[PDB]
């Protein structure tokens, strides 16, 4: 969920 | 270059508190990056190495985290390592992180391997902090002599011709490992390709065959991809990274796939381990693992 370049 | 004084002062932090800085001189940077540049080059961009060793999925700056990774497995060259790329971005710590590991290479360059992963690119590097990192604490020129250095990372390695490791995945443009050994280096991350693949694919339980990748670029494959992959290979096992696994590690494709991410409490969705494989001499697996912060 981090930003899906990737959580 | 004075490799052991780098190591010592990099190791020296161990303990004193997560978080502290290690600030070498720029020109140490620049003799890691040149020295390992040099190594990486003279060595084959597809890896043939031998077990026991250990292998460490994604870092992401987070240097004390990879501290006690070492301090699980044994600080080199208590043992042989074999990481699988994305030294930098996201962590706090990546300067510290991939100094370490450059000066590992250096040190032990028969016994240590480091892998190129998707984030070890410069346009990566500019959206996910490698190079504000860079920016803040030396300069831009270094950053450019960082990447030069990541320009010439293997892009795979092979154990005991049974386990085949990459930082991605497989590639449907991988039909001989001889197009892998004709990459040329130095070279950046292309958009599309055999090398983006490696880099960038994921395998995917609900894909039949190759899928698109939701990260908007490469590919998604199926357990049937890998399992044809193995066979026409002689191979074991797909080791990879790249992905936030909950556990450290998971296994795909009735363990004919394992996924390894070292990088504990990355995940925002979830509190995730850091995993670090062993395997043996007879090519079995074992872990060890970091644990998310109780
Ligand atoms: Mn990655
Ligand atoms: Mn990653």
């Amino acid at each position: 969920x981090l930003x899906r370049x990737x959580x | 270059l004075n490799l052991d004084s780098i190591i010592g002062r990099l190791l020296e932090v161990q303990g004193s508190r997560p978080g502290k800085n290690v600030q070498l001189t720029e020109n140490e940077i620049r003799g890691l990056c040149l020295k390992s540049r040099e190594i990486f080059l003279s060595q084959p961009i597809l890896l043939e190495l031998e077990a026991p060793l250990k292998i460490c999925g994604d870092i992401h700056g987070q240097y004390y985290d990879l501290l006690r990774l070492f301090e699980y497995g044994g600080f080199p060259p208590e043992s042989n390592y074999l990481f699988l790329g994305d030294y930098v971005d996201r962590g706090k710590q990546s300067l510290e992180t991939i100094c370490l590991l450059l000066a590992y290479k250096i040190k032990y360059p028969e016994n240590f391997f480091l892998l190129r992963g998707n984030h070890e690119c410069a346009s990566i590097n500019r959206i996910y902090g490698f190079y504000d990192e860079c920016k803040r604490r030396y300069n831009i020129k270094l950053w450019k002599t960082f990447t030069d250095c990541f320009n010439c990372l293997p892009i795979a390695a092979i154990v005991d011709e049974k386990i085949f490791c990459c930082h991605g995945g497989l590639s449907p443009d991988l039909q001989s490992m001889e197009q892998i050994r004709r990459i040329m280096r130095p070279t950046d991350v292309p958009d599309q390709g055999l090398l983006c693949d490696l880099l960038w694919s994921d395998p995917d339980k609900d894909v039949q065959g190759w899928g698109e990748n939701d990260r908007g670029v490469s590919f998604t494959f199926g357990a049937e991809v890998v399992a044809k992959f193995l066979h026409k290979h002689d191979l074991d096992l797909i080791c990879r990274a790249h992905q936030v696994v909950e556990d450290g590690y998971e296994f795909f494709a009735k363990r004919q796939l394992v996924t390894l991410f070292s990088a504990p409490n990355y995940c925002g969705e979830f509190d995730n381990a850091g995993a670090m494989m062993s395997v043996d001499e007879t090519l079995m697996c074992s872990f060890q693992i970091l644990k998310p912060a109780d």
